[PDB]
């Protein structure tokens, strides 16, 4: 399965090229880090900490978890009303961290041809593993995480396979433990029950509207 | 759209209007109640939305009868309406049968009244949960809770509102079986102060009531001296 | 009334009686009508077996084609097996004879020796067994002795 | 075979195939509680056994119960929504008292089941009110008919039974009771309570303790409805 | 406090959809048969309980109304119980007023008028049941059918429920005008046997008769004795 | 005649909408007057109000 | 515990003592479907036999076998069993099967 | 026919139910029925074995709702 | 219900050649090869005149819906 | 799903009361615990915890312990994580979805 | 098959017990020796002790031998073969000891009780444990 | 078609016997199958 170059006329292996990734998957790796300090976010203090201690701290203090023998939590789902600060924390957490920040999207893993969606998910996780500690952010998870649906006379399973490949890639037949997954959603009722397990995205944070003081700092 | 009326079942067999009513009470300040050998004690975390309200305004502790208390959580209008209904039921029972209404009977009657509002599209489920407490020599201490669905159960200790889970966890360490109301008042103050969230809530005032042998079977607000002692104990605890 | 279950049985009886009087042209008509009516019942568990046996006799009686008679008698055995001893043995006797008249006496050995038939071994099977062996030996003297010794089932079946 | 047309799934009106979807959904609602109940009838006894889950130590074990006494000689176990069950129990008690006042003798179990079934029918026919998501199993002793077991569902079906169950594990316990009844007699002694507990343990695979199941008994010798205490339940369990 | 608007309305092509759906529910019900002999009437049904636990004698489908009238159904049982109760009340009212047993035709008319009310009244659905009324008044047998729509017809022989078209064809082929009650019972049992899917026993079916003596539901022993054929 | 008797999905028939398109052209805007159409149907009471 | 014993009755037993089932006359079952709520032990159980046993064990995502080419999706299944047929005692653990 | 089987086993009792099992659960019933025998190391299949097989192969659905008839 | 099994039997007690195909086998990557493969089966079935051709799971080759862009 | 292709259909389900206790030991074993860590308490309060939130309970408990700079896990931390996982479970859709 | 963690050895408990039962049987308390043993094994069966179950199982078979309780031997042979599945090899040892009984004892009732052991194995609760024992056993009838 | 199902089936019924002529019985027995036996459903 390795990629090897071959002489054009007398076919013969000459070099072993580096593994190739889909051009789409390489364009989702952030190179210009966003500039948004944690002090920019207001009100979400009990939730910003809960994320930094599940996606950033376990990446710099590995000596601490291994001392107590607790596998670090896998995944952080962020849900809440339309606009509360979900993407601000993700963008901010992409600034105070010296690690790859593979930035996925929602509608984007969806592709017309059969199996093209799986490629962009397997390739989006192999690339993160191929690099140093990485955080893979999947924003707008509704488009690829709608609840599975039984039916005859037409339906939609092309998108469902992409989700099924995301499910197994996150936690299935392989205990990958260096790629951290952050997900953003504003409608958790529609998500497939399989995507809200404990092995998959684990720390399901609730982002509430500012009450009476967050609106003061927010301004 | 299967959650527009209380008279329509969900395909999975649920009445969604009752669930929404339950969610309404979950967004209110916590109100706990503890039963002891002597009697029962009730505490309510009263959020002070603004400094313009007179202390004691929007009281959430009611006296449905001289021997039965009432602590409410949820929509205060429905809570007051159900308090009025409980008062009416107790008065009717006294007039007809000639003695104080047993707490279990009153809880069952009020629960059935609440349940009657969870069957028709002409009415909406009550958005309030509440607990009744009473003490009598013949019957002893009792404590019941009624939810929007109309479920009545007897509790040794219960909490209703936002911090129900935390309050229940903290109550579980109280070994309330062999304690008196005096210690329970301080314990209730400490529990209310522990569950309260200062970051979310600006400030709050502690409201307490009790009914037991010490009160000769009469439900009444705790004397201000005991309230101050309990509050000081709560502050000392959070050191 | 649309009661065809007993119509075939009564019609079969009429088919048999005409044969007893030895009026083949009318006997055929009765059996044909029974066959047509019998084709309206989904589960005639025994009439189908008895109807097939009657059809075989008329075929053999007309001396038209003995290969077809064996086919009809085969169905009679299949439906008659393990469920009706009193009349099932009659199928074996006619089965064995149907093969002898085909100038293929060898096959008679196989049918009797088969595991499906060993349950029904009896004097009748040896009755046609001796005649079946007689034909293979192609000796008339064997046939005569095989007839008088087993005469109870040679010159007594109508 | 699930066609719909209009408000078939919102109010009690006929579906194009002749199904009342609201009643079916109500049947689905009796499983929300998560409890299961088993009732078995013997030669001279009738027994009920139902789960008793105390989720937290704070609840008072006395109040959390699903066995109720309609009259002295009638008892019921309710499965489903608790409030609806209590409402139906109150209705049953009112009906029994009214029957005693009017006709001058105690309610036969079948008549009470029929009355409750009629009320449930009225609910399923009118579109103003929803069916009650509860199911009750009555026991009693008849003067000239022996022990009785009856079960009325939200639809309005009230057929009598020899052994019956209602809840999440209705089907498995029903198969178990069918096997037992076909075997010899479906229990033929006051130790029929052994049969019920064995069935419940088989379906729920629990190996109960005294404070995990509640039993109610009506016997010909002592027709008064009883609720066996922890000691008696423990004795029966240890016997098994 | 109760919807005041009819839930049954005329569809654009002129049919009442609710009544059609009620008839479909009836067709989904259990088989039933009624044969009018020259000296009585017979009603038969099926009672295959889902399992052995069910008590066969606990509830009955062939329920008497008065001393000379009985009925059977095919559809929803609870609706049949409600209709039985209303029919008994109507019969007793007629008896009190006129001091004579309600004729079968009159009870049919009253029950049908009761059914029609539910296809026009507010906040109600049609009864999902069809009845077969039998009686003996004026020295002649009577057999009637009444559908959810409120229409009633007079029958010499009929069948409802599952495979009712096949049963009606069977009856048309087998019926005779000059039958007796016993032959009618045998014919009805045979008609039930056409679509039964199982072994018929005394407890699996129900039979009722109506002759000069009056109406009475046959005991299991008599049903078994008839079942011998 | 044996399926789709009741409601639910279905609706119209893409053998009936064909003429309504076809017959609408052979009745006017069509030059060659040598083309003619036909149906075979088991029911004439279920035909649309237009045909 | 009971589930493992049931699953081992169609993976291990028929591949170690085939003479047992030739006695009764039954042919050991071929397939096995491990369903249940989303989060019980299904993949963990499958990996258990993957780590144990001494037979070829094909592990497939059940969704990485489909590609956009006209016939490549089907060909990957013909080879999967062709390899299984060539290499005897083999177990083909197709993972989540709602995809293919 | 190819199985061992014992005298006490009565096939009629099994082909009596209203269930619709076409051709595979019939083989599955026999397959699993004998499968049970190997569990206790037996080379006959008893009536106690078939009973445990039918309940794990046909798994009849709750389709009924007896209030409809 | 026992469809393939009967064909399994016919291939056994048959005095004519039997040719087995699977419906999904007829569609392959190389464009224009499928029609040739389907044509070879019938051609080969003609040389041995008495023969039976089985096309199992024909649902994968004959379906009404056909979107003529993919 | 026809017998012959997928003959046996295992039904791995949510752990029962006895099983639930067994689950905790395996994933709560290798933890730097201190004190009478009671596994009986966690089981009663965890109904419906399929197979991972039980392991989440253990991992989450360490998260509470890691806060407060503790190489020190106690029973209260284990309890403090049992509710935090139960709270994050109401947003699932508890459906059976069995084959047919 | 299943290896249970070693906590207590149950051999000693029966070691001082089985010989004690012998004394009671010798005096003439044939019953009292019998019913006591079964309760002894039942506890072992729950623990599923191969060695413990086998040794005790033969004792009741062995004791009935000298006791000359032929009528009580047959009834005792059946009750010990279908209680709780026993231990598969546990019944295997029992038939072996009982197997030597038939080969040595003369007189008619051997055949009368011979068939009893044939049915105890018959073709249920059979195979490598009690398979070959059946083959010789039917040969003796031959 | 129920008519052009009696002629064709009549020939088939003349084949099960191994005959070369179609007789009156074959046609009469054909209507039994196509119509009489197939009348139900
Ligand atoms: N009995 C058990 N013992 C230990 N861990 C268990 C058990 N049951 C479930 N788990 C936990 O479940 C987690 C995931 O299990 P697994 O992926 O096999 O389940 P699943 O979600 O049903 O699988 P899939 O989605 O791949 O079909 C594992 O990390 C494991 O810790
Ligand atoms: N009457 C029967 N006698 C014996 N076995 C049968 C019978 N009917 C079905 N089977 C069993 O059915 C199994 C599958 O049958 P077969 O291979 O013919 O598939 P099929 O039913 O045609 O499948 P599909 O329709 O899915 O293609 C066989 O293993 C066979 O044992
Ligand atoms: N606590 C906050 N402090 C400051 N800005 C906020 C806060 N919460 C939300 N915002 C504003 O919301 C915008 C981001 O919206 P976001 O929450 O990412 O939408 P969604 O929740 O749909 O992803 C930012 O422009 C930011 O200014
Ligand atoms: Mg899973």
């Amino acid at each position: 399965g390795d990629l090897v170059g071959v002489n054009k006329d007398s076919y013969l292996i000459l070099e072993t090229l580096p593994t190739e990734y889909d051009s789409r998957v390489k364009a989702m790796e952030v190179d210009e880090r966003p500039t948004e300090q944690y002090s920019d976010i207001g009100g979400l203090d009990k939730q910003i900490q809960e994320l930094v201690e599940a996606i950033v701290l376990p990446m710099n203090h590995k000596e601490k978890f291994e001392n107590l023998g607790i596998q670090p939590p896998k995944g952080v789902l962020m849900y809440g009303p339309p606009g509360t600060g979900k993407t601000l924390l993700a963008r901010a957490c992409a600034a105070q961290t010296k690690a790859t920040f593979l930035k996925l999207a929602g509608p984007q893993l969806v592709q017309m041809f059969i199996g093209d969606g799986a490629k962009l998910v397997r390739d989006a996780f192999a690339l993160a593993k191929e690099k140093a500690p990485s955080i893979i952010f999947i924003d707008e998870l509704d488009a690829i995480g709608t609840k599975r649906f039984d039916s005859e006379k037409a339906g939609d399973r092309e998108v469902q396979r992409t989700m099924l490949e995301l499910l197994n890639q996150l936690d299935g037949f392989q205990p990958n433990t260096q790629v951290k997954v952050i997900a953003a959603t504003n409608r958790v009722d529609i998500l497939d029950p399989a995507l809200l397990r404990s092995g998959r995205l684990d720390r399901k944070i609730e982002f509430p509207m500012p009450n009476e003081e967050a609106r003061a700092r927010i301004m | 759209g299967y959650d527009l009326s209380a008279s329509t079942f969900s395909p999975d067999g649920r009445v969604f209007q009752v669930e929404y009513a339950m969610k309404a009470v979950e967004n209110s300040s916590t109100a706990i109640g503890i039963r002891c050998k002597d009697g029962v004690v009730f505490g309510v975390e009263k959020l002070v939305l603004s400094k313009l309200y007179e202390e004691g305004s929007n009281k959430r502790l009611f006296n449905v009868d001289r021997h039965v208390g009432m602590a409410v959580a949820g929509l205060l209008a429905d809570a007051r309406s159900l308090a009025d209904i409980a008062r009416e039921e107790a008065s009717n029972f006294r007039s007809n049968f000639g003695y104080n209404i047993p707490l279990k009977h009153l809880a069952d009657r009020v629960a059935m009244y609440v349940h009657a509002y969870t069957l028709y599209s002409a009415v909406r489920p009550f958005g309030c949960s509440f607990m009744l407490g009473s003490y009598s020599v013949n019957d002893g201490a009792q404590l019941y809770m009624i939810d929007p669905s109309g479920v009545s159960y007897g509790y040794w200790g219960c909490a209703i509102g936002k911090a129900r889970q935390a309050a229940k966890t903290e109550i579980e360490k109280l070994q309330m079986k062999e304690m008196t109301c005096r210690d329970i008042v301080k314990e209730v103050a400490k529990i209310i102060y522990i569950v309260h969230d200062e970051v979310k809530d600006k400030a709050f005032e502690l409201e307490l009531s009790w009914v037991g042998e010490l009160t000769n079977g009469r439900h009444e607000i705790v004397p201000k001296d005991i309230r101050e002692e309990a509050e000081k104990y709560a502050k000392e605890s959070l050191k | 009334m649309d009661d065809k279950a007993l119509l075939v049985e009564v019609q079969l009886l009429e088919s048999k009686t005409y044969h007893a009087l030895s009026n083949l042209p009318k006997a055929r008509a009765a059996l044909t009508s029974a066959r047509t009516t019998a084709n309206a019942i989904y589960c005639p568990p025994k009439l189908q077996a008895t109807l097939d046996m009657q059809s075989g006799i008329i075929h053999a009686a007309e001396e038209k084609d003995w290969k077809t008679a064996y086919s009809y008698f085969y169905e009679a055995f299949e439906g008659y097996d393990s469920i009706d001893s009193p009349k099932a043995i009659t199928s074996l006797k006619y089965m064995l004879l149907c093969k002898i008249m085909l100038n293929t006496p060898e096959d008679v050995q196989a049918l009797v020796s088969g595991k499906l038939a060993l349950r029904y071994a009896g004097r009748q099977t040896e009755a046609l067994k001796c005649v079946a062996q007689a034909s293979k030996n192609r000796s008339l003297a064997d046939f005569e002795k095989a007839l008088t010794d087993y005469r109870a089932e040679l010159r007594d079946d109508p | 075979r699930g066609s719909s047309a209009g408000f078939d799934r919102h109010i009690t009106i006929f579906s194009p195939e002749g199904r009342l979807y609201q009643v079916e959904y109500a049947f689905k609602a009796i499983n929300q509680g998560g409890l299961t109940s088993v009732a078995v009838r013997g030669k001279d006894c009738a027994v009920i056994v139902t789960q008793k889950k105390v989720p937290d130590k704070l609840l008072d074990s006395s109040t959390v119960t699903h066995l109720f006494k309609i009259t002295e000689n009638i008892g019921c176990v309710m499965t489903g929504m608790t409030a609806d069950s209590r409402s139906q129990v109150q209705r049953a008690r009112y009906e029994a008292a009214n029957w005693k006042y009017k006709y001058g003798y105690e309610i036969p179990v079948d008549m009470l089941c029929k009355r409750i079934a009629d009320i449930s029918q009225v609910y399923t026919q009118n579109a103003e009110m929803r069916p009650l998501g509860c199911c009750m199993i009555l026991i009693g002793i008849d003067e000239e008919q022996g022990p009785q077991v009856y079960k009325c569902d939200p639809a309005g079906y009230y057929c009598g039974f020899k052994a019956t169950a209602a809840g999440v594990k209705q089907t498995e316990s029903t198969s178990f009771l069918e096997k037992k009844v076909k075997k010899k007699f479906d229990w033929t002694f006051e130790q029929t309570v052994e049969t019920a507990i064995t069935c419940l343990s088989t379906v729920l695979s629990i190996d109960f303790k005294p404070s995990e199941i509640e039993v109610g008994v009506v016997t010909v010798e002592n027709p008064k409805f009883r609720i066996l205490t922890e000691a008696e339940i423990d004795a029966h369990l240890v016997a098994l | 406090r109760g919807y005041s608007f009819s839930l049954t309305t005329f569809s654009p092509s002129g049919k009442l959809v609710q009544i059609e759906y009620a008839l479909a529910a009836v067709a989904g019900g259990a088989p039933s048969v009624g044969i009018k002999a020259a000296n009585g009437v017979v009603l038969a049904t099926e009672k295959k309980q889902k399992s052995i636990l069910y008590d066969e004698r606990s509830v009955h489908k062939v329920e008497p109304i008065t001393k000379h009238i009985g009925l059977v159904y095919s559809g929803m049982g609870p609706d049949y119980r409600v209709l039985v109760h209303r029919a008994r009340k109507l019969a007793q009212q007629y008896y009190l007023v006129y001091q004579e047993p309600i004729p079968t035709a009159q009870l049919v008319q009253r029950v049908a008028s009761v059914m029609q009310e539910y296809t026009q009244s507010g906040g109600v659905r049609p009864f999902g049941v069809s009845l077969l009324i039998c009686g003996w008044n004026e020295g002649r047998p009577y057999l009637f059918q009444s559908d959810p729509s409120g229409a009633y017809f007079a029958w010499k022989a009929t069948a409802m429920g599952k495979n009712y078209v096949n049963g009606k064809t069977f009856l048309e082929k087998r019926y005779n005008e000059d039958l007796e009650l016993e032959d009618a019972i045998h014919t009805a049992i045979l008609t039930l046997k056409e679509s039964f899917e199982g072994q018929m026993t005394e407890d699996n079916i129900e039979v009722g008769i109506c002759n000069e003596a009056g109406f009475r539901r046959l005991t299991p022993t008599e049903v078994k004795d008839y079942l011998a054929a | 005649g044996s399926s789709r008797l009741e409601g639910g999905s279905g609706g119209d028939s893409e053998v009936q909408r064909t003429m309504l398109e076809l017959l609408n052209q052979l009745d006017g805007f069509e030059a060659t007057k040598n083309i003619k159409v036909i149906m075979a149907t088991n029911r004439i009471d279920i035909l649309d109000s237009a045909l | 515990s009971e589930q493992i014993r049931e699953l081992r009755e169609v993976i291990e037993l028929p591949l170690t003592n085939p003479e047992l089932f030739q006695r009764v006359g039954i042919i050991p079952p071929k397939g096995c479907l491990l369903y249940g709520p989303p989060g019980t032990g299904k993949t963990l159980l499958a990996r258990a036999v993957a780590s144990q046993l001494d037979c070829n064990f094909l592990k497939v995502v059940s969704s990485s076998i489909v590609d956009k080419y006209i016939g490549e999706s089907a060909r990957l299944i013909r080879e999967m069993f062709n390899y299984a047929r060539d290499h005897q005692p083999c177990i083909i653990f197709m993972d989540e099967i709602d995809a293919i | 026919s190819k199985m061992n089987l014992s005298e006490e086993v009565d096939l009629e009792d099994y082909v009596a139910r209203p269930d619709k099992i076409s051709g595979a659960d019939i083989n599955s019933i026999c397959q699993e029925s004998g499968m049970l025998a190997v569990r206790e190391n037996r080379y006959i299949v008893l009536a106690k074995d078939f009973e445990k097989a039918y309940k794990t192969v046909i798994k009849k659905d709750e389709q009924e709702h007896e209030f409809y008839k | 219900c026992g469809k393939t099994m009967l064909a399994k039997a016919v291939a056994h007690h048959t005095t004519a050649a039997f040719i087995r195909v699977v419906g999904s086998e007829f569609v392959q990557k190389y464009l224009g090869e499928g029609p040739r493969m389907v044509r070879d089966v019938f051609r080969l079935a003609k040389e041995n005149a008495p023969a039976i051709i089985f096309i199992d799971e024909i649902d994968a080759i004959a379906t009404k819906r056909f979107d003529a862009q993919t | 799903l026809r017998p012959g292709r997928l003959d046996r259909k295992i039904h791995i389900d949510l752990p029962n009361e006895q099983a639930r206790l067994d689950i905790l030991k395996i994933h709560a074993g290798p933890i730097t615990k201190h004190g009478e860590i009671d596994y009986e308490a966690i089981v009663k309060l965890s109904d419906g915890f399929n197979g991972a939130d039980l392991r989440n309970v253990c991992t989450e408990a360490g998260m509470f312990a890691i806060r407060a700079d503790h190489d020190f896990v106690v029973q209260e931390d284990f309890m403090k994580a049992v509710r935090k996982v139960a709270d994050s479970k109401k947003l699932e859709s508890k459906l059976d979805y069995k084959p047919v | 098959g299943r290896i249970v963690k070693m906590e207590v050895d149950y051999s000693a408990t029966v070691d001082q017990r089985l010989p004690e039962c012998a004394k009671l049987a010798k005096e003439g308390r044939l019953q009292e020796v019998i019913e006591t043993l079964l309760s002894l094994e039942k506890q072992t069966r729950t623990a599923s002790d191969m060695v413990s179950t086998s040794r005790i199982l033969v004792a009741v078979v062995k004791m009935c031998y000298e006791a000359k309780e032929w009528d009580l031997l047959n009834e005792n042979i059946m009750l010990l073969s279908k209680r709780r599945s026993q231990l598969k090899q546990a019944v295997a040892k029992m038939v072996q000891q009982c197997c030597t009984y038939v080969e040595e004892i003369t007189d008619l009732p051997i055949k009368l009780r011979l068939i009893d052991t044939l049915r105890m194995v018959t073709e249920g609760k059979i195979y490598v444990e009690i398979e070959r024992a059946r083959l010789t056993k039917t040969l003796a009838t031959i | 078609a129920e008519v052009k199902g009696v002629c064709t089936e009549a020939g088939m019924y003349a084949l099960r016997e191994r005959r070369v002529h179609v007789t009156q019985e074959d046609f009469e027995m054909a209507v039994a199958k196509v119509m009489q036996k197939d009348s139900e459903k």
